[PDB]
């Protein structure tokens, strides 16, 4: 992970193919988890204390 | 069918529990809340009564578990019932009493006491601790 | 260590609720739970047995634990039947008495706990190592017949609680058992009862009491 | 017993002369569970890690919910701090005492 | 004096014992102001015994200026009474570590005992909501082998908060509990943490009027009004 | 004589005054934090005049304690004061 866009790439010098790894993947991320987060829990706390039940 | 609360002050309009009017209204006037309903006082009495004998029914359990000649009378019942029924008249009695002694003067001399030590285990079951040393140095 | 009964507490599940090949978490969750009722049951039996003066753990003494469930004791009664007198009770306190797959649905329950032989059971459960006497009469028996019916209850009501999360979470928006559905389960059948509350509410103190026995 | 008259000279080094007779039994039997169960805690605190720091596991787990807490008063003045915000209401001005209103009050009730 | 009934039955051991005991035994303290202050102020675990600072260099943990950032970062987290929410994992593992640094403990916090604390919490609550649940109504189909919907108020949860009282951590919060949740009728609830002044009641004031618009402080309550 | 021995049993039991060994302060979580928020905002926002030193450590430049990673179970510990 390097996002930093000044010259030599938040490194000590500017050869920027010495100071670089060889072989490289994609970082880790995470999508908008909107659907799946709640902004109240204690609702859901007393919902599966208190239910209908007839 | 499970009976309903009315059920239960049309029955004790019937018959009242052993805890009478007097006692309930000493409780009540000592906690407030002054009511005029004599199937509400019936009703307090008779949940009381049973807790009490839900109590003392589990001190009857505490105490004949933790003595051996309980356990044993248990064990040995029909066993020495055996022994009773071939204890018939006087021709037949040399075969027998081998035992009968011993636990004849354990079990005739084994009254049933409610303890201190029996109850104190008894409530510690329903949330109490009840800690009596058995001596103070 | 662990896992070592994971076989028989999947044929144990299969007789309560479907089976849906289960876990390895759920059955690891239900074997240390089971290994933990088994040390408080011989723990508060030794203590119970040890203050008459045997350190010989007699059937009724652990009989004695559950001694408020008398439809479990009449089902423990009628399971010792096949093998081919309380001391508390109201006779005893006087001194004298006078003279295609159902095929498979049963095999599962034939299948038991300790019924091959307590080999595996007593160095698992460890029961010489708090056990001061040698309670083995009919006490293995007994400790069979408890954790069949520990696991029976206990998948019973993690099944009844997975279907109302399941009908709960098909309700908020508009098959196997997790360790939550045992957690939640555990924490419906360890809740004390109101009348083995009744005698501290209005006073402030944390109640110390017991893991309660299935 | 020792402690009973040893409890009599406590009760006396507090100015107290006047008591009945159960209350030195009472005393005995509060030390006696109170060190029991202390020292029940203490024995499951040693065999987890006897000596005083376990002693003194033992009654911090226990002094969080039962006796007179310490140094209470810094708490009770940010509390009442957040309760002494709100100015006074409006009193009545005919010299008298007012009631709440009457669903406030415990007289529209029925048994 | 007077007590030689009393004084004398005493053994010989406990009266030799007893004519040596002082003022001086300890090294505590009992200044409760001091008590109070040292149970307020942060403290940074610091190094000076030499098999320790071996101990804690060998275990690649850090000099004091990392444990001072944690117990900042500790104490920085959005606690549950702000966000209305229970916390969620990273809240609780920054917390329960600034707790950690200031007890004592440079080491690490292990990721097992956040859902620990998690399933307390989920226990903890569900014992208090239930039994506060199970007195506002009669569930008859429950409690049972063979009306319509209420929300549970703060004066409810005062009124089962004693009549089961062992339910609590008999902390802070059950004092609050006590002494603050039940609101007299004149109360002000649904406001925004400044509207129940006296000057809310009696006209904004106007801008600018001046050239070296100095104000007074009836103006800057209005102006606080508004943030 | 049983009355040197009455009275110095009697100065025995007048001099002895128990203290807790386990005393747990009466606070709060949320009353803590936010004096310490307060407290780390106005303390960022002035500076000292100090004589020779200031109080605080790394990122907290408040009074600031001093317990040692051992003696956890002391009483008392020492603090920062800015000192001339």
């Amino acid at each position: 992970r390097s996002n930093r866009p000044t010259i030599t790439g938040g490194s000590a010098m500017n050869a920027s193919a010495l100071n670089t790894p060889a072989t490289t993947k994609l970082p880790p991320y995470e999508m908008d988890t909107q659907r799946v987060m709640s902004k109240r829990k204690l609702r859901e706390l007393v919902k599966t204390v208190g239910i209908d039940e007839g | 069918k499970d009976k309903t609360l009315e059920e239960i002050l049309e029955m004790m309009d019937s018959t009242p529990p052993i805890i009478p009017d007097a006692v309930i209204d000493y409780y009540l006037t000592k906690n407030g809340f002054n009511v005029a309903d004599v199937r509400v006082k019936r009703l307090l009495a008779l949940a009381t009564q049973k807790f009490v004998s839900d109590i003392a029914k589990d001190a009857y359990e505490y105490s004949r578990i933790r003595s051996s000649v309980a356990v044993s009378n248990a064990n040995n019942s029909q066993a020495r019932a055996r022994q009773l029924l071939q204890g018939q008249q006087q021709p037949g009695v040399q075969q027998i009493s081998q035992q009968q002694h011993q636990q004849n003067e354990k079990t005739t001399a084994s009254k049933v006491v409610l303890t201190v030590n029996d109850l104190s285990s008894a409530v510690a079951e329903y949330g109490l601790n009840i800690g009596r040393p058995d001596f103070y140095r | 260590d662990k896992h070592k009964y994971r076989v028989e507490i999947q044929q144990m599940m299969f007789v309560s609720g479907e089976i849906n090949d289960p876990p390895v978490e759920t059955t690891s969750l239900i074997e240390d739970i089971v290994r933990g009722q088994v040390i408080e049951i011989l723990l508060q039996s030794n203590k119970t047995a040890h203050l008459r003066g045997s350190r010989s753990i007699l059937p009724e003494d652990v009989i004695f634990l559950i001694r408020h469930d008398k439809a479990k004791v009449n089902r423990l009664r009628t399971y010792l039947s096949w093998k081919d007198k309380l001391p508390w009770e109201l006779q005893f306190m006087f001194n004298e008495h006078p003279l295609e797959e159902y095929v498979h649905w049963s095999d599962c329950r034939q299948a038991s706990f300790t019924f091959r032989k307590n080999k595996r059971f007593k160095d698992w459960s460890g029961i010489s190592q708090l056990t001061e006497g040698k309670p083995h009469d009919d006490v293995i028996d007994i400790l069979g017949f408890l954790t069949f019916e520990i696991v029976c209850s206990l998948t019973e009501t993690a099944l009844k609680i997975k279907q109302r999360e399941q009908v709960l979470q098909t309700q908020k928006d508009k098959n196997p058992l997790k360790p939550r559905h045992i957690e939640e389960a555990w924490r419906v059948l360890q809740t004390i009862d109101m009348r083995h509350r009744a005698l501290t509410n209005f006073k402030g103190g944390r109640l110390s009491s017991k893991p309660i026995i299935m | 017993p020792r402690d009973v008259r040893l409890l009599h000279l406590l009760l006396a080094s507090q100015s107290i002369h006047q008591y009945e007779d159960q209350v030195p039994l009472q005393l005995m039997d509060f030390a006696h569970r109170y060190t029991q169960g202390v020292l029940k805690d203490a024995l499951v605190y040693n065999d987890y890690a006897l000596g005083v720091e376990d002693i003194r596991l033992a009654i911090a787990a226990r002094t969080q919910y039962q006796f007179k807490p310490t140094a209470p008063k810094e708490l009770m003045l940010q509390l009442a701090a957040e309760r002494n915000k709100k100015a006074l209401p409006q009193v009545m001005g005919t010299w008298g005492v007012r009631l709440p209103p009457e669903k406030y009050c415990l007289t529209a009730k029925e048994w | 004096y007077k007590k030689i009934v009393m004084s004398l039955p005493l053994n010989d051991r406990n009266r030799l014992k007893m004519i040596t005991k002082e003022a001086g035994k300890r090294g505590f303290i009992f200044c409760s102001v001091f008590q109070a202050r040292l149970n307020n102020i942060p403290k940074i675990p610091i190094v000076t015994n030499p098999e320790s600072l071996k101990r804690v260099k060998s275990n690649n943990l850090k000099t004091p200026l990392e444990w001072s950032q944690d117990i900042m970062n500790g104490f920085n987290v959005p606690l549950a009474s702000e966000s209305h929410s229970l916390p969620d994992t990273d809240s609780f593992y920054l917390r329960m570590v600034g707790i950690a640094r200031e007890h004592g403990l440079v080491g690490t916090v292990d990721a097992r005992c956040v859902e620990l604390i998690s399933l307390a919490l989920d226990q903890y609550l569900k014992n208090i909501i239930e039994f506060t649940i199970d007195t506002v109504r009669y569930r008859r189909k429950k409690y049972s082998d063979y009306s319509g919907l209420y929300k549970s108020v703060s004066e409810m949860a005062a009124d089962k908060r004693d009549a089961k009282i062992k339910q609590l951590d008999d902390d802070k919060n059950e004092d609050e509990c006590a002494d603050e949740a039940k609101s007299i009728n004149n109360g002000n609830n649904s406001s925004k943490d400044d509207i129940g002044d006296i000057s809310m009641s009696s006209a904004v004031n106007e801008e600018l009027h001046e050239n070296r618009t100095i104000s007074l402080t009836n103006e800057d309550i209005y102006d606080s009004l508004s943030i | 004589t049983p009355e040197e021995e009455t009275t110095q049993v009697l100065n025995g039991v007048s001099r002895s005054f128990p203290l807790p060994l386990e005393s747990t302060v009466l606070s709060s979580v949320r009353y803590r934090t936010k004096y310490f928020r307060m407290r780390e905002m106005f303390a960022s926002s002035f500076s000292v005049k100090p004589g020779y030193t200031s109080p605080g450590y790394g990122a907290i430049h408040s009074r600031v304690g001093c317990l040692d990673l051992d003696r956890t179970t002391d009483y008392k510990f020492r603090v920062r004061t800015p000192q001339p």
